[PDB]
């Protein structure tokens, strides 16, 4: 089978280097245009960048348009999204995918550059100069009551109770900040791992 | 040119 | 570039409902057109390709059809699984484009907020940094509006699982010093199924 | 499905086909087949007739020109009923059959042989449309390629090899070396080579279209087994001219000529590729071994 797998996701301050792995499995880079594409948090799609190395043909989307290089090395078998230049418009979840140029009936079809049909798994790509932080937690009383967490990084922050969480909100201090509530004693417990911090705060 | 349809 | 621009930007149905998304190129395109479902992070599947070819493995009831530069995806029977932003792409002119996306929401009895207000807490206070909120609890539809009476960021959990409904906390932010100025806080929903907007309020 | 078609310059003829792409299976070839509307009012000369020009163009010296009587009528296939079908009381078909012995689609990368359709009633009144005659890769694979030398007063027993034969365009071919140095003299260097070879039948050349350089040293009195990997492909052939591209449509970019498959004295081109192992002594050995490059059978 056919499948890409995307490595090299992780926070990197802004303007730093990351190097996007894509491995591609099923077929050659060269039998086929390996396609980088970007979605930023919770927004509509955008493509990144495409190769083929038979061709050694490069096509780059006008966000990455020299920031970023895509190359590829056949002798791995593996695509190479050198990303440098990183700022906050290039935070995105980051997938791979492909079109491959069978179809045509006898072989390559170098102009389709049609629909990416297989996909990869999506590695978080992090732009923040935001040193990891542990979250202020703060209580909210009447009838509903809530805590509220406030400036925080990075994701993810586990709240439960003992009833919606709100989801986590980019605050402009670099920060994060959420809140969860629930209609109706409660104790709110907080967990926010990158900073091995855990807070359980009343609320009455 | 050449052109292209459908049967 | 091309600009594939895709409406509705959010329309609302139910399971059966025949619907219908529409999506006009910028430029003339020659059928190089696609359609993509991104569920809640996930990545992109590939529905339609060739503006009009179901894609393998696609279900049957999508569709595309091309009038021209018009190309429309119709689902004849959507179904409770089949909501997802929907993207239209061109492979024609690179650098590759999509859509804005079309989200399909799903479709209930039109309800008012449960609203309530919360003061900043006394940990809050010491912290200096106040933030009041406003819940608004199971309102539908998404369609709605806070108003504030002292920036002011909102947090609107997804379609709720529990029956097809929206949460909102709207925070607003300030610091002790600026927050200690007023007396009266008070926010103000206006919403589709409000026969009037309803004010929460407290006084510092 | 498709159907590709072209207009005459004069607008009346219009030349139907199916596919551009005639798979030239080792032991027949495919026929072009198609239908072609015309105007009897329009008709002057009233005789229309479509050809199949195979050309070597550079000069031009064709090999297989054939004349098919459209109108007036001197079988008819599957599409072509239903091509008729489509147009109506106003086209007419024709067929032609490949025969054997004929050369493939080929072009030499800037020439070579080349498939067309020309339908005229007998300048303004002849429409052309290219095609391919073309051939997939073997369907199995074939043995695997092995090759030893010996340099002698010791030896320099070397030993190269790769994993099979049939290698699609654009894929990393092994080559297994294995050196045995009881000589005196240092390994000084070790080379991989792969070239394309494209005879006109008659002159030749050798395009290296894949090149590996390494430094792995034997020392002498001492053995070595390594497996190196290239991937011939058209990344880093732009600059190579004379290279045997494959058989195209129009400028289209393409792949490497598949390598002239046989069944020797078949003009047009006959093409092939080699991997050499070549080691560079303190006074060169060399081996070879060949591996035919073509395109897979989709499907």
């Amino acid at each position: 089978e056919v499948q890409l797998v995307e490595s090299g996701g992780g926070l990197v301050q802004p303007g730093g280097s990351l190097r996007l792995s894509c491995a591609a499995s099923g077929f050659n880079v060269s039998s086929s245009y390996i396609h980088w594409v970007r979605q930023a948090p919770g927004k509509g799609l955008e493509w990144v960048a495409s190769i083929s190395s038979y061709y050694g043909y490069t096509y780059y989307a006008d966000s990455v348009k020299g920031r970023f290089t895509i190359s590829a090395d056949t002798s791995k078998n593996t695509a190479y999204l050198q990303m440098n230049s990183l700022r906050a418009e290039d935070t995105a979840v980051y997938y791979c995918a492909r079109k491959s140029m069978y179809h045509r009936g006898w072989g390559w079809l170098s102009w389709v550059y049609g629909a990416m049909d297989y996909w990869g798994q999506g590695t978080l790509v992090t732009v923040s100069s935001a040193s990891t932080k542990g979250p202020s937690v703060f209580p909210l009383a009447p009838a509903a009551l809530g805590c509220l967490v406030k400036d925080y990084f990075p994701e993810p922050v586990t709240v439960s109770w003992n009833v919606h969480t709100f989801p986590a909100v980019l605050q402009s201090s670099g920060l994060y900040s959420l809140s969860s509530v629930v209609t109706v004693t409660y104790i709110c417990n907080v967990n926010h791992k990158p900073s091995n911090t855990k807070v359980d705060k009343k609320v009455e | 040119k050449t052109g292209l349809t459908k049967l | 570039d091309i600009q594939m621009t895709q409406s509705p930007s959010s329309l609302s149905a139910s399971v059966g409902d025949r619907v219908t998304i529409t999506c006009r190129a910028s430029q003339s395109v020659s059928s190089a057109v696609a359609w993509y479902q991104q569920k809640p992070g996930k990545a992109p599947k590939l529905l339609i390709y060739s503006a009009s070819s179901l894609y393998s493995g696609v279900p049957s009831r999508f569709s595309g059809s091309r009038s021209g530069t018009d190309f429309t995806l119709t689902i004849s029977s959507l179904q409770p699984e089949d909501f997802a932003t929907y993207y239209c792409q061109q492979s024609y002119y690179y650098p590759i484009t999509f859509g804005q996306g079309t989200k399909v929401e799903i479709k209930r009895t039109v309800a008012a907020p449960s609203v309530f207000i919360f003061p900043p807490s006394d940990s809050q206070l010491k912290s200096g940094t106040a933030s009041v909120v406003c819940l608004l609890n199971n309102f539908y539809p998404r369609e709605a509006k806070v108003q504030w009476k002292v920036n002011s960021q909102e947090s609107v959990t997804e379609q709720d699982s529990k029956d097809s409904t929206y949460s909102l906390s709207s925070t607003l932010t300030l610091s002790k010093a600026d927050y200690e100025k007023h007396k009266v806080y008070a926010c103000e929903v206006t919403h589709q199924g409000l026969s009037s907007p309803v004010t929460k309020s407290f006084n510092r | 499905t498709r159907v590709f078609k072209k207009a005459s310059p004069n607008g009346k003829l219009t030349v139907y086909l199916g596919k551009r792409d005639f798979v030239d299976h080792i032991d027949l070839v495919e026929p072009v087949d198609g239908v072609v509307l015309v105007d009897p009012e329009y008709l002057k000369e009233r005789r229309v007739y479509v050809t199949l020009t195979c050309a070597f163009r550079y000069f031009r010296k064709d090999l297989f020109v054939a004349n098919v009587q459209s109108f007036p009528p001197a079988p008819l296939t599957r599409l072509q009923e239903r091509l008729i079908k489509k147009l109506g009381e106003h086209a007419y078909p024709f067929t032609f059959e490949i025969p054997p012995n004929l050369p493939c689609s080929v072009t030499l990368q800037p020439c070579g042989v080349d498939y067309e359709v020309k339908a005229f009633c007998a300048k303004r009144n002849s429409v052309r449309l290219v095609i391919r005659k073309v051939q997939y890769a073997p369907e199995r694979p074939g043995p695997q390629p092995t090759a030893e030398t010996t340099r002698q007063d010791k030896p320099l027993h070397l030993e190269a090899s790769l994993d099979k034969e049939i290698y699609y365009h654009g894929e990393p071919i092994s080559v297994n070396v294995h050196v045995t140095n009881n000589t005196n003299k240092t390994v000084k260097k070790i080379k991989i080579s792969v070239r394309q070879y494209a005879d006109i039948c008659t002159a030749q050349y050798k395009c290296p279209v894949a090149m590996e350089e390494a430094d792995d040293t034997v020392a002498p009195s001492s053995t070595f087994c390594k497996v190196y990997t290239l991937t011939p492909f058209l990344a880093n052939n732009r600059e190579k001219r004379g290279l045997a591209l494959d058989g195209k449509l129009k400028h289209e970019d393409t792949n490497l000529a598949s390598s002239t498959l046989l069944r020797r004295e078949i003009l047009g081109i006959i093409v092939s590729y080699k991997v050499k192992v070549k080691l560079v002594v303190s006074s060169d050995v060399a081996v070879e071994l060949p591996f035919t490059l073509m395109h897979p059978k989709p499907k």
